[PDB]
RNA sequence: UGAGUAGCGAAAGAGGGGUGAGAAUCCCCUCCACCGAAUGCCUAAGGUUUCCUGAGGAAGGCUCGUCCGCUCAGGGUUAGUCGGGACCUAAGCCGAGGCCGAAAGGCGUAGGCGAUGGACAACAGGUUGAUAUUCCUGUACCACCUCCUCACCAUUUGAGCAAUGGGGGGACGCAGGAGGAUAGGGUAAGCGCGGUAUUGGAUAUCCGCGUCCAAGCAGUUAGGCUGGGAAAUAGGCAAAUCCGUUUCCCAUAAGCCUGAGCUGUGAUGGCGAGCGAAAUAUAGUAGCGAAGUUCCUGAUUCCACACUGCCAAGAAAAGCCUCUAGCGAGGUGAGAGGUGCCCGUACCGCAAACCGACACAGGUAGGCGAGGAGAGAAUCCUAAGGUGAUCGAGAGAACUCUCGUUAAGGAACUCGGCAAAAUGACCCCGUAACUUCGGGAGAAGGGGUGCUCUGUUAGGGUGCAAGCCCGAGAGAGCCGCAGUGAAUAGGCCCAGGCGACUGUUUAGCAAAAACACAGGUCUCUGCGAAGCCGUAAGGCGAAGUAUAGGGGCUGACGCCUGCCCGGU
RNA sequence: CUACCCAUGUCCAGGGUGAAGUUCAGGUAACACUGAAUGGAGGCCCGAACCCACGCACGUUGAAAAGUGCGGGGAUGAGGU
């Protein structure tokens, strides 16, 4: 759910925080906290190569199977917990081994549900199995690309996929945003759309929450000096003067395609980017 | 080497040396690079009077001047050293 | 107000000091021109 | 030259004596005055002797100058427990091998450095012309080792050591508020003073004080634990009686882990108001030293990031407790008895010793930071303390600056109420249009407050009573021009243009209608990525994954966002 | 020095405004809903240390190569250090 704040001051007049009903316990597992350093958009040189990051709060990473290499032994969801490193939440799972693993949380789960992960496993939301055994048309997330790499594919909050219809090799997938990629068949995948579906309707409201996260503010095109940004200039609020809008480098950023043309993904698309 | 004899250089006779020497503790400069337990090597084996404690200060030098020509004093490192009861003293006498 | 030699024992000796200028080959040319000239205070 | 001219760097001294050749500026004394949430102390950053004594005095002192942070000549800093290294690690840095690159080098693994962090054993007095949780006087504590003494095991069918191996734990945000205790402050009991010559006070009159550790024992406010036991394990590179998972038994607290502080201890110690001898190379100290309690208030500290809540979800490795692998023949424990290193320790650290060319109204972390009134670190005046700020004298003009009064009129002055004047503290009444329903709004506009008594008021906090505190509310009455009498505490109210807002910027002319901003969009990107910085390697993006990133446009909210793909 | 970042510490005297949430009383068939008390969140409000730099005056071979005196904005956060 999503609460909304009464306008006690002018910071509050649009802002929303989510209800935090999905979460159960606060203080996480001490034995899977991996430490982090906010890098601030920097490089390994030291230059800041990503504009307007930095400023955030002290994050702390929690180790996640985006693989689910272990198999067959059912899980038993102990707690579903909150992680500042991403949109969606994480469910803590006590396997029967004792291998307490933070594993990404699909919706509809609570405490106590069995989660296997073999190729024999169910299509109960949470169970994970390679894409051959998945039937045509299930809600799938956590897709990988190369077998056993880790769930690069879909993961963020309130997203999903399908399986349109497959061969021995490969398995077609209507991914999110419509790209149909011939994803490899022995790729491990897990079942369900990703929990905390109402992340998008969170109205940020006050300015500094984008600084709380954080994101440094951005300075627009016809604001910087005509040196620094190739739109800036004029006698103030000049029109966006030069033809072909242009990034702060000399490349147009209305629709100029940026995929390599000679690239590996020329075969791995049946249908792309419905726009 | 490192012998007991070269570790010490001299006693230091000040107004402090009046009152401390009557209280079974004696002043000595030590070399710049000789620690506390090398001082107990001296008084036991030079003087034959057993050390109670060794306490070691060190000083930096005052940058004196003569004329145009300014320069710094060599650095000093003294040692107030205490002895036992029932044990004599082998000073200037 | 504030002026530019806010004095440091550490930061003076690490930026400008000796082993920092025996470090790089361009940094040792600083210790060559400080020697062929023949100064007394080699790098501060 | 200007010219004996501008300037002499905010800020009270005065008087007696002394020193010396010379005194306003040097010393001493006595009055007075200033800071007192700083101009007090303690200790960093830095400085490198500026510290103390004994002489000088040319030079530096914005003036003299017997004086100095100046000159000379000596003296001056004592640590197993304090800060730092014989401990660990953060961003970062260096980096065997390795990878890229005409060279030089760029990066980076294992490793290692690197506190502002984590761990960590000592305290209360004395003491000098100079050093102190160091010297010293009493207690302690920490680790290591045994020429010694005892206690208890076991002789590989094995006491124990038990790890760089595995766990646990260290281990963490912010906001708010009880409690509980201590710092700290102030009455009643006491103990040393004292009775005062200006009217009255042997009188509920006056002055001063009224204590104290670290370790030890004993329990304790209180806090957690999620309860504790047994049993089995697809895990935890290898192992495990350790931890995690699962099944029962007992669950009203049994059992553990932690605590601020109280109490006899510590101490038949050593401070303590004051008496301050001999004279001493006349510091005048040594010496002598009574009572030393109860009560009330009380945090900005602690218990303690403990509790509750909130989201923006809140460092790592060792010290430390365990469990195996491996050692292993003599070991664990207690007491006696030893050993315990390197550097740092003087002095200024809101200043005249540092950063400002200067002893320059400026800038410099953090920790201590009292009383009356008071909410408070406001503001005023004072104790603790420190300070007289180093050219003054004497006239009382022009004019400048700083202020303070001004009759009568009040914005006529002026581009402009610029500026000043004004409003202000609580308590109460009362408060509109408009709205996003919260405001606006301290709206507006008004009234009360000083004192005495009823009256150890009503009633609370605290205490057994005694006793204090904390006190509304009122009735009588007083006096003043004046009752928050002083100092510090908002001036409002209409109507417009811009911009939602709090914020940010042109350090050193312009804080704004500029920029930011949430929200809105258009677009690219399926992850060895889109764009990035790179010659590349590497890395950001990111231990992210199209409800996420990068780019552009516009800027809360409400109503909307009309027409043209000819050009480009 | 300053602009930004990263890591780790530290600072913010006092008093107001009162939401979300709860509890109780009422309320429906359960909800809804309504009022009391409780509650303290907030780039809230006032205002000092602190940081800034809008007025004015001064100073302008300055006490000062950017300050001083009266005033002023922010003052729990997008904070200062």
């Amino acid at each position: 759910a999503i609460k909304k704040y009464k306008p006690t001051s002018n910071g509050r007049r649009g802002m929303t925080t989510s209800d935090f009903a999905e979460i159960t316990t606060d203080k996480p597992e001490k034995s899977l906290l991996a430490p982090l350093h906010k890098k601030g958009g920097r490089n390994n040189q030291g230059k800041l190569t990503v504009r307007h990051q930095g400023g955030g709060h002290k994050r702390q990473y929690r180790v996640i199977d985006f693989k689910r290499d272990k198999d067959g032994i059912p899980g038993r969801v102990a707690t579903v917990e909150y992680d500042p490193n991403r949109s969606a939440n994480i469910a803590l799972i006590n396997y029967a081994d004792g291998e307490k693993r933070y594993i990404l949380a699909p919706k509809g789960i609570q405490v106590g549900t069995e989660i296997m992960s073999g190729p024999e496993a169910d299509i109960k939301v949470g169970n994970a199995l390679p894409l051959i055994n998945i039937p045509v048309g299930t809600v799938v997330h956590n897709i990988e690309l190369k077998p056993g790499k880790g769930g690069q594919l879909v993961r963020s909050a309130g997203t999903s996929a399908q399986v349109l219809g497959k061969e021995g090799k490969y398995v077609l997938v209507r991914l999110n945003s419509g790209e149909v990629r011939m994803i490899l068949s022995a790729c491990r995948a897990s079942i369900g759309q990703v929990g905390n579906e109402q992340h998008e309707l969170i109205n940020i409201g006050k300015a500094g929450r984008s600084r709380w996260k954080g994101i440094r503010p951005t300075v627009r095109g016809s604001v910087m000096n005509p040196n620094d940004h190739p739109h800036g200039g004029g006698e103030g609020r000049a029109p966006i003067g030069r033809k072909s809008p242009m990034s702060p480098w000399g490349k147009p950023t209305l629709g100029f395609k940026t995929r390599k043309k000679k690239n590996k993904s020329d075969k791995f698309i049946v249908r792309r980017r419905k726009n | 080497m490192k012998d007991p004899r070269d570790v010490l250089k001299r006693p230091v006779i000040t107004e402090r040396s009046a009152d401390l020497m009557t209280e079974k503790k004696y002043t000595f400069e030590v070399d710049v690079r000789a620690n506390k337990t090398e001082v107990k090597d001296a008084v036991e084996s030079i003087f034959g009077v057993k050390v109670d404690k060794v306490n070691i200060m060190n000083y930096k030098g005052k940058s004196k001047r003569v004329g145009r020509y300014t320069g710094m004093t060599s650095r000093r490192r003294k040692a107030i050293v205490k002895l036992t009861a029932d044990s004599k003293e082998i000073e200037i006498f | 107000m504030k002026r530019t030699f806010q004095p440091n024992n550490r930061k003076r000796s690490k930026v400008h000091g000796f082993r920092s200028r025996m470090s790089s080959k361009n940094g040792r040319l600083v210790l060559a021109r400080r020697r062929r000239k023949g100064r007394k205070v080699l790098s501060a």
